[PDB]
């Protein structure tokens, strides 16, 4: 049963709009990488047989509706990350960056950018969430057609590394670009209080209390 | 074009260090030690 | 400048004036403010201290810039007048242990 955390109610903060724009630009840029590598060329006429497409104009030159396809998944990804409550903070370095702020595109290599242990756990959680989103769409299609059980409908845990590859790489690269932009992302919830000195919350105390209750109950039952 | 005579009369030497993208620059120090 | 390293790895350039003992550093084609003046006969070892946040950490580059001698020309006596940069097998990276 796939349930992603609903993000319709939650809205993105306006301060993250700079990141939204910048990552839309970077996604357009990697798309330009694959487009040029395949061999498509810029041209005002869009033809698939001629293998020409006008979207090699820069991101600023792109149309507003053309920008929709990029920041849309960006919007869902960020509302998913924020609906989980993960506090996203905004460092002095990016503030310096914002103060600072024939088509030759060039992307930023994320090969050496690396995340922490906890950041890996967060990326895995958001990745499985994205996979459950895909799972719901595939399943709506599935019993819209009635049958045709798709092989990859098994849980993310059951999935293999090759199957997890594209989901994982997306869920990681978004965090990678977040880090290089300089946004501070961490865990949403914070500990309120751990009653460590409490003997009660030690497992032995609860176990022995239950044993006491059971022994006393058995004593009453044998008395009757 | 560099001056060949300046290169022969000079005593200034150069080396450079490339910090690969993805490595934190705040964790990297460059210079000379004795 | 900011954001000038994510596209291409940042390059600190170290220039040593053996005749005057002036140690100045250039980064991304512009001279940094910090400069060191050493006393005569000082023997200086190129050194990089780094804590790794990536599988690849850094790279020693032994090239030259305009009006400056390559590092091998000062390290080795036979190459004193050889503008071509060189990395003879004697040169190798060492670490504190």
């Amino acid at each position: 049963n796939p349930q992603p955390v609903d993000t319709s109610n939650i809205t993105i903060p306006e301060k993250l709009e700079y990141f939204i724009n910048k990552y839309a630009e970077h996604s357009h840029d990697k798309w330009s990488m694959d487009k040029l590598a395949n061999g498509w060329i810029y041209g005002e006429i869009y033809s698939d047989s001629s293998k020409v497409q006008p979207l090699m104009k820069p991101y600023k030159l792109l149309s507003e509706k053309e920008k929709e396809i990029y920041r849309w998944p960006i919007k869902e990804s960020l509302k998913t990350m924020l609906a989980w409550g993960w506090r996203i903070e905004r460092t002095r370095e990016g503030d310096s960056m914002a103060l600072y702020n024939g088509y030759s595109p060039r992307a930023i290599d994320m090969s050496n950018v690396t995340l922490s242990r906890d950041l890996h756990a967060m990326a895995e959680m958001m990745a499985e969430n994205y996979h459950n989103i895909w799972a719901k769409k595939k399943k709506m299609e599935l019993e819209s057609k009635g049958g045709g059980n798709h092989p990859l409908l098994v849980p993310y845990d059951t999935l293999t590394a090759k199957e997890k590859a594209k989901d994982r790489e997306k869920a990681q690269d978004i965090l990678k670009f977040l880090q290089i932009n300089g946004y501070a992302v961490s865990r949403g919830f914070k500990d309120l209080e751990l009653d460590t000195p409490s003997i009660e919350k030690r497992f032995a105390y609860s176990f022995l209390q239950q044993l006491i209750r059971y022994v006393d109950e058995a004593h009453q039952y044998i008395l009757e | 074009r560099d001056d060949y005579d300046f290169l022969m009369q000079t005593s200034t030497y150069y080396y450079s260090v490339r910090i690969f993208p993805g490595q934190e620059p705040a964790n990297v120090w460059v210079g000379w030690i004795t | 400048p900011g954001q000038g390293r994510n596209n291409n790895g940042l390059e600190i350039g170290c220039v040593v004036d053996a005749a005057s003992g002036l140690l100045t550093f250039i980064a991304n084609g512009k001279e940094l403010s910090t400069y060191y003046q050493v006393e005569p006969s000082t023997k200086l070892f190129p050194a990089v201290f780094a804590q790794a946040t990536s599988p690849n950490v850094f790279q020693f580059e032994l090239g030259r810039i305009k009006n400056v001698m390559p590092l091998s020309a000062g390290l080795f006596k036979s190459e004193h007048k050889n503008p071509v940069p060189q990395c003879p097998p004697r040169l190798h990276v060492q670490f504190l242990s």
